[PDB]
């Protein structure tokens, strides 16, 4: 008995990471090994790690965390650094319309837990851990009992099916920080701290937890790695357009017919993924903007980009929020001004001081309250939440609502 | 019964030691402990700390500082049940205001507020991981989409 | 080295002895073994006589985990009654159906086993000591011949062991497909280098065993019992569980139940404890219709708060326990086990012979609504007439448990009919 | 006329040696020439004999009396498949059908290239994994078609 969790609608063209997740339901061991789970794990263990990071590296997979880093790249990294090693599944997902990574974590476990062992296997982590929000109970419960269901079939422990190689996975919560989910602050986390990033360099691949060399990957881009061995780099270099191979989850939400999780090749274009997958908009309204999370606003004529990390793809974690023609801009931009306001560790002055101001004055704009002197203050702030920054945070707090002032003056204007 | 130290329940305490000894590392558990405590009270006592910090092996300032940066963590309002409403921009798109409102006819509260009874507290959050569902709450670990008010008295029924 | 795939049956106990190590699915080698006190236990029993070693295990209660709950104790005193040189054997060909406590032992805390075997042969004067597993588990053969020279190479075997003046070799020897062989006289006879026939009793193997003197056979989870009895002392161990039946008991719990596995109970758990408060109640929550101890008694659901015991209303034998629900067919379940008894009867007794082979093949046609009136007549002539004249205990119960589903579902068997 | 290839007599030689009395070692000599030839060549039982100092037909008679031996058929590979109660009751026909589908065979068949021979046994000893199967010294669960036919592959 779990806590109750919304039935997320999902759907896939592939098959593959939402092959048991398309279903709204915890599928539990049995199922999975039916399905032929954990065989991958079994030839993963019947290779080299150095094989292992070459089929990681030839598969094109890359991190669904955001940055699109390539995966098999930031494992060699990591292992050209001298042990002992750890990996880091982040679980942390708190970025406003993004719910992609609960629905394998809730529905299908032992995929995300297979994929852990593999890839730490990979990298020589005899220590890996879970580090997944606060505000995911279920997903937390749900993780606890699959890894001592692993641990029963002997996928986890010592000398793991006579390989030699040992293993065991802890699973940490969050407690309502989104910057836990950038990577030095997690481990800043996990080590018992509070969550402030670190400057890089070091990256976490040279010094992370406890010093020490750490990988850090999304559920998503783990997910892939169970299929990556099961079929061989080749065969899932196949999937999707060759330069941005295989399978990519897309969250849909906003004013569509059906919000949901999409599994698709990105070759799929941004229009495709509203109107073909999602069913189009509530109200056969005309698409006004895409907010990709709380980094990019599309506006209605860029919705024929493909969803990949092209420089002019959609890129990101293919979050998709649609606003309808009724939408006014300049209180959604509010609502993305309050979330940087809510979510800065507050160590850089003026990301500090930006966050807060950006939403403090963007505030008195829509309420109709401000000065010209508080419009003017605001363009300024919102230029100038990035400087002395040290991570991702401070760099974007204010890229989508200059988007939606580049893209959208008219609406703006009215306010002024 | 004049007041002596404080000291955990030996239930609790059991649980707390069980984190702690979870991880290779005591402090690791901070948060799990943390989560554990708020529980069981309903809320973080501040004097619990002291003694949280000594099963850490942590300083004082440490413990404090945390349960400060963590925005799960209430160490002012006692409540039995938290209704965590998300107020990030889907829901706020999809309906927030429309679940606030039905919140305030039933329970009688708004957000940052206990109900008399120390029963409910409405405790606005940013983004729920559940935006496709929005808008989205939460009643301690259970979570749900808003439909209408007379979904959420149903719902809200269930808890006692 | 690498051994064989082995499926990693899941186990559990209460009272973490003989699951200590076994409760995770991997071989514990010696180092593991020994920073668990392993091997201590053979230190303080050198340093004892091996009749006080023998005074320990009758006092402890220990009874024979392969069937019969024959007290250990009593078996070794009555072989030391005996001119020496004696054998000590471990029985592990475990080839009951429902039965799997022992392997795990075997593969998981071999040194738990051999050092059991040590102590034992040491408490009987043998100073040869065979181990008979079965030819189907094949790496617990190469973990218990590995387990062995790790043992020779710490100095637990061999020659003047650890000062004692004591000598010992264990010899591994491998069965070939034979249930019988897991009779005492047909493994001694299987040892021999003979086919695995029964020898009529008396005399019996603590008289008269292998190459006709003194031998004691126990069971793998007999001889495991023994380092714990050495290393807390008697009392302490007459302490678990109920104080007439005590010490652990493994308990392979399989068919319809959520968590099919090896669990380490006190004997004072009922049969309904074992099915729902450990091993998680029935698939589907369905009824539970009867539970088959092994191929020997069929339990109804009228008999679920019976203790796990030696006791004359209690489970017994090697406490295996195979649960059917209501939806199981009870006589296609009997034609199952009639179908192990035609497989495994030696063939030396003529109505344990005919009548395995009768039974089957009748009930196969009943089964598939073949029978004539007179085969129906025969089966249930037959059913009653296995045991005459039968030497060994295989003829004495391959009717019962059919006999036992005659009694307890005829409503189902009246439907054939 | 038939004579061991020198390197199994080595090995036979071993298991002679290995308990206090030759003859012991019967049944692991058995088992090793069964490993080494895919089953027991009828005309191997004479010199086994000499060595184990024994009459030929005390070994005959051991090698019919064990069920693991086979004297008909060879196979590189032997599927052993439990078809005793538990393994019945919880899918040893699914097993069955799932073979049959792959391999094209039933029990007490070979495929026609020798590679494969499904042996029915009785209860192999994992009843809570039901159901088993061996490939030779190697055990597994049974979960499915999918699964067996991955596992199947891993023996060439
Ligand atoms: C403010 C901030 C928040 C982030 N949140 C997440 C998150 O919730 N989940 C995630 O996997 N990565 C998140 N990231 C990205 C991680 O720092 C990191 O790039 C990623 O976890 C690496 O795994 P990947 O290569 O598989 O994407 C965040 C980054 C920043 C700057
Ligand atoms: C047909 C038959 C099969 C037996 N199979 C086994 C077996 O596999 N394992 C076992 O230890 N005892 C088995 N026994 C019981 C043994 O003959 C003997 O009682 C036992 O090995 C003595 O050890 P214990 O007193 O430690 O139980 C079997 C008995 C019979 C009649
Ligand atoms: S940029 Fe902002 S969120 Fe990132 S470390 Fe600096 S203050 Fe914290
Ligand atoms: S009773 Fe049956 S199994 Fe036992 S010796 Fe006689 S024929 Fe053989
Ligand atoms: S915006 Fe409310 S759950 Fe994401
Ligand atoms: S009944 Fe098949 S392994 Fe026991
Ligand atoms: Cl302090
Ligand atoms: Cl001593
Ligand atoms: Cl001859
Ligand atoms: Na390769
Ligand atoms: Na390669
Ligand atoms: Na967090
Ligand atoms: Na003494
Ligand atoms: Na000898
Ligand atoms: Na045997
Ligand atoms: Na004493």
């Amino acid at each position: 008995s779990y806590p109750a969790i919304p039935r997320i609608y999902a759907e896939t063209t592939l098959n593959m990471l939402l092959k048991r997740a398309k279903k709204p339901r915890v599928h539990s061991i049995d199922e999975y090994l039916k399905d032929g789970g954990y065989q991958a794990l079994e030839k993963a263990l019947n290779m080299s790690p150095e094989e292992i990071i070459d089929w990681v590296d030839k598969s094109t997979l890359r991190g669904g965390g955001g940055a699109g880093f390539p995966t098999g790249k930031k494992w060699k990294f990591a292992v050209q650094n001298p042990g002992p090693r750890y990996f880091i599944c982040n679980a942390d997902e708190s970025e406003p319309g993004t719910f992609k990574d609960r629905i394998i974590i809730e529905r299908d476990p032992h995929l995300l837990i297979e994929g852990i062992i593999i890839s730490s296997y990979a990298i020589g982590a005899n220590e890996a851990y879970i580090y997944i929000r606060g505000e995911y109970p279920a997903g937390y419960y749900i993780l606890r009992d699959a890894i001592e269901e692993a641990k029963k079939k002997g996928f986890l422990g010592k000398n793991i099916l006579g390989s030699g190689f040992d293993l065991e996975i802890y699973v940490a919560r969050g407690a309502g920080a989104y910057i836990c989910g950038e990577e030095t602050a997690l481990i800043e986390s996990l080590e018992g701290k509070r969550g402030h990033p670190r400057l890089k360099p070091p990256y976490p691949v040279q010094k992370g937890l406890w010093g020490k060399p750490t990988v850090v990957n999304n559920v998503e881009t783990i997910a892939n790695v169970p299929f990556i061995i099961s079929m061989g780099w080749e065969e899932y270099r196949y999937i999707g357009p060759s330069d941005y191979a295989g399978p990519k989850l897309f969250p849909v939400s906003g004013k569509v017919k059906k919000p949901g999780v999409y599994e698709l090749p990105m070759n799929t274009t941004l229009r495709e993924v509203i109107f073909k997958y999602a069913g189009g908009t509530l109200g056969n309204k005309k698409v006004k903007a895409v907010f990709s999370g709380a980094l990019d606003c599309f506006s209605s004529e860029e919705l024929d980009i493909p969803m990949d990390y092209s420089p002019l793809g959609f890129g990101g974690t293919g979050t998709v929020i649609v606003l309808t023609e009724e939408d006014d801009i300049v209180e959604a931009a509010l609502k993305i001004a309050e979330f940087y306001e809510h979510e800065t560790c507050g160590q850089c002055t003026p990301c500090r001081v930006g966050c807060y101001e950006q939403a403090n004055l963007l505030e008195k704009i829509y309420k109709g309250e401000a000065t010209e002197q508080d419009w003017e203050g605001f363009d300024f702030v919102n230029r100038n939440i990035q400087p002395t920054s040290i991570c991702g945070l401070g760099a974007v707090a204010g890229r989508l609502i200059r988007q939606t002032l580049e893209k959208f003056p008219e609406e703006w204007e009215k306010y002024r | 019964m004049f007041k002596t130290e404080f000291e955990f329940p030996e239930e609790l305490k059991t649980k707390l030691q069980e984190h702690i000894n979870y991880f290779p590392k005591k402090r690791q558990a901070i948060l799990l402990c943390l989560h554990e405590i708020q529980n069981y009270y309903g809320y973080i006592p501040p004097e619990s700390l002291k003694p949280l910090a000594d099963m850490l092996e942590l300083p004082l300032n440490h413990v404090e500082g945390v349960v400060a940066f963590y925005d799960m963590f209430d160490r002012e309002d006692k409540a039995k049940y938290r209704i965590r409403v998300c107020v990030s921009i889907v829901c706020h798109l999809m309906g927030t205001n429309k679940l606030l409102k039905a919140l305030e006819n039933i329970l009688g509260i708004k957000p940052g507020e206990v109900t008399p009874d120390g029963k409910f507290k409405i405790v606005p959050v940013q983004c729920l991981g559940a935006c496709s569902e929005a808008p989205v709450f939460m009643v301690n670990d259970d979570e749900y989409k808003f439909e209408s008010e007379v979904q959420l008295n149903e719902i809200l029924s269930r808890y006692t």
